[PDB]
């Protein structure tokens, strides 16, 4: 048995911050 | 007002009429209804706003045009590109040093919207020298003197400056921004902490060199502290940054394990939120893919039973990460550690997943059982394992995979049946 490689992530957008915002009133 | 009226006013000679027209445009853009950004762009008004941004004499027109340009750049990539092409980035960077805080922070907002479009506009904002002024604003001796709203806006713009990939955030900006992120991680405001954790997450999602940059600052302990916070908006990015870090070298994973991260994983793995569970199980998988001492740390924290339980009774997306954890554990663990995994009841819940429709996961499960059989061989209890597998319904499910679900799975399942069950 040999050690397995580390799995780099798969990007998700479940609760990511906003890429753009608008100022309103 | 109408677009034609504002066009006539913005081009007028009176500074007051110009300010009134710019105000009308800003009000149209900040009116909650679907803004007419496309029409305002087609009106050729962006260059006029950019020119107004430089009117140090008239603070109102500066603020109004910056607000309008912010709202224009908050839309589609074409609209942000219209703002960028109008030379707005240098103007906003110049406004960053304005003696009025409202205009300076509106410029910060606009630059954040621009840098959020993608990596090209981000690299442009960094190219025109926005990093140092932006970071100077936060450097105020008392970050409390900087209103929490302004500090949040600055943190969000910096997060967008650390965001996106291909290309990744330039080294010149990261080497500047990381210390400020370390400082901000020690604040008590939740909205700032969440954005800072998100920025660190962006930075740790890539090559191991960036993970090492983030690790060498000594923030992993503070990230572990935030890992056990009651606020899910803060726990999501922190768990996520830790999961990204553990995808690097063994020294970095040991930095995470030394910070006491494992102590929190009993709560994360038993968390109601399915995404928290899945990401924590993925982190466990990348930790069980490390050195034997790291797997022993996982065992000592009593997380193997938790993994058995997420494999047995959870959703498929988390059960797959549990399968990966098991496979890496069996691939890099000692014979004693594998005996422990088996005695914890992994055989039945692992084989009860062979009935799925994922050739990849079926092959991984079969690799795991092959590793366990190798451990048994070393122990002299191969037939005991065969009997246990048979009685848990394992042989039936391994035989069911001889239906050529995939030639790979067929040959893998055939290899096991002939080796140990024939």
């Amino acid at each position: 048995r040999r050690r397995r490689r580390k799995r780099k992530r798969e990007w998700d957008d479940d609760d990511d911050p906003p890429k753009k915002r608008r100022r309103l009133d | 007002w109408s677009v034609d009226d504002i066009v006539k006013g913005i081009n007028s000679s009176n500074v007051e009429n110009q300010l009134q027209a710019t105000q009308a445009a800003r009000k149209l853009l900040s009116r909650e209804k679907q803004p007419p950004i496309d029409n305002i762009i087609r009106a050729g008004l962006i260059p006029k706003f950019v020119s107004f941004l430089g009117r140090t004499d008239c603070s109102p027109i500066q603020f109004e045009s910056a607000w309008a340009l912010t709202n224009i750049a908050s839309g589609t990539s074409e609209q942000t590109k219209a703002v960028v092409d109008g030379g707005a980035i240098p103007a906003f960077i110049s406004l960053l040093a304005s003696p009025h805080a409202h205009i300076s922070e509106q410029a910060v907002w606009a630059l954040g919207n621009i840098a959020g479009d993608g990596s090209v506009f981000r690299d442009l904002v960094i190219k025109y020298g926005a990093v140092d002024p932006l970071l100077a604003l936060l450097a105020v001796p008392d970050m409390s003197s900087l209103a929490c709203g302004y500090l949040r806006n600055l943190t969000w713009t910096l997060s967008n400056l650390c965001r996106n990939k291909n290309p990744a955030p330039p080294i010149d900006a990261v080497e500047q921004i990381l210390p400020t992120l370390v400082r901000l991680l020690h604040h008590d405001d939740p909205e700032v902490l969440a954005d800072t954790c998100w920025a660190i997450s962006y930075l740790t999602d890539g090559p191991n060199e960036r993970i090492g940059m983030v690790v060498k600052t000594g923030v992993v302990p503070q990230l572990v502290k935030l890992l056990g916070a009651s606020e899910l908006p803060i726990v999501t990015p922190a768990l996520r940054a830790i999961g990204n870090i553990v995808t690097g070298t063994d020294e970095q994973t040991q930095v995470v394990i030394d910070a006491g991260a494992l102590a929190v994983f009993p709560s994360l793995l038993t968390n109601p939120k399915t995404n928290i569970q899945k990401e924590a199980t993925w982190t466990m998988s990348n930790i069980t893919a490390g050195r034997q001492d790291q797997i022993q740390q996982v065992v000592n924290h009593g997380l193997v039973p938790f993994l058995v339980s997420v494999l047995s009774k959870a959703d498929f997306k988390t059960q797959k990460e549990a399968v990966w954890a098991v496979t890496n554990y069996t691939s890099g663990g000692t014979v004693e550690q594998i005996v422990y995994l088996v005695h914890c009841g992994i055989i039945e819940p692992l084989m009860n997943l062979l009935t799925a429709k994922d050739t990849k996961i079926i092959l991984v499960i079969l690799d795991a059982i092959s590793n366990i059989f190798q451990a048994a061989e070393k122990l002299g209890e191969t037939e005991k394992l065969s009997i246990m597998i048979e009685e848990c319904g394992g042989l039936d499910k391994i035989e069911a995979l001889q239906n050529h679900e995939n030639e790979s799975v067929y040959k893998a399942s055939l290899s096991l049946i002939e080796k140990y069950f024939s």
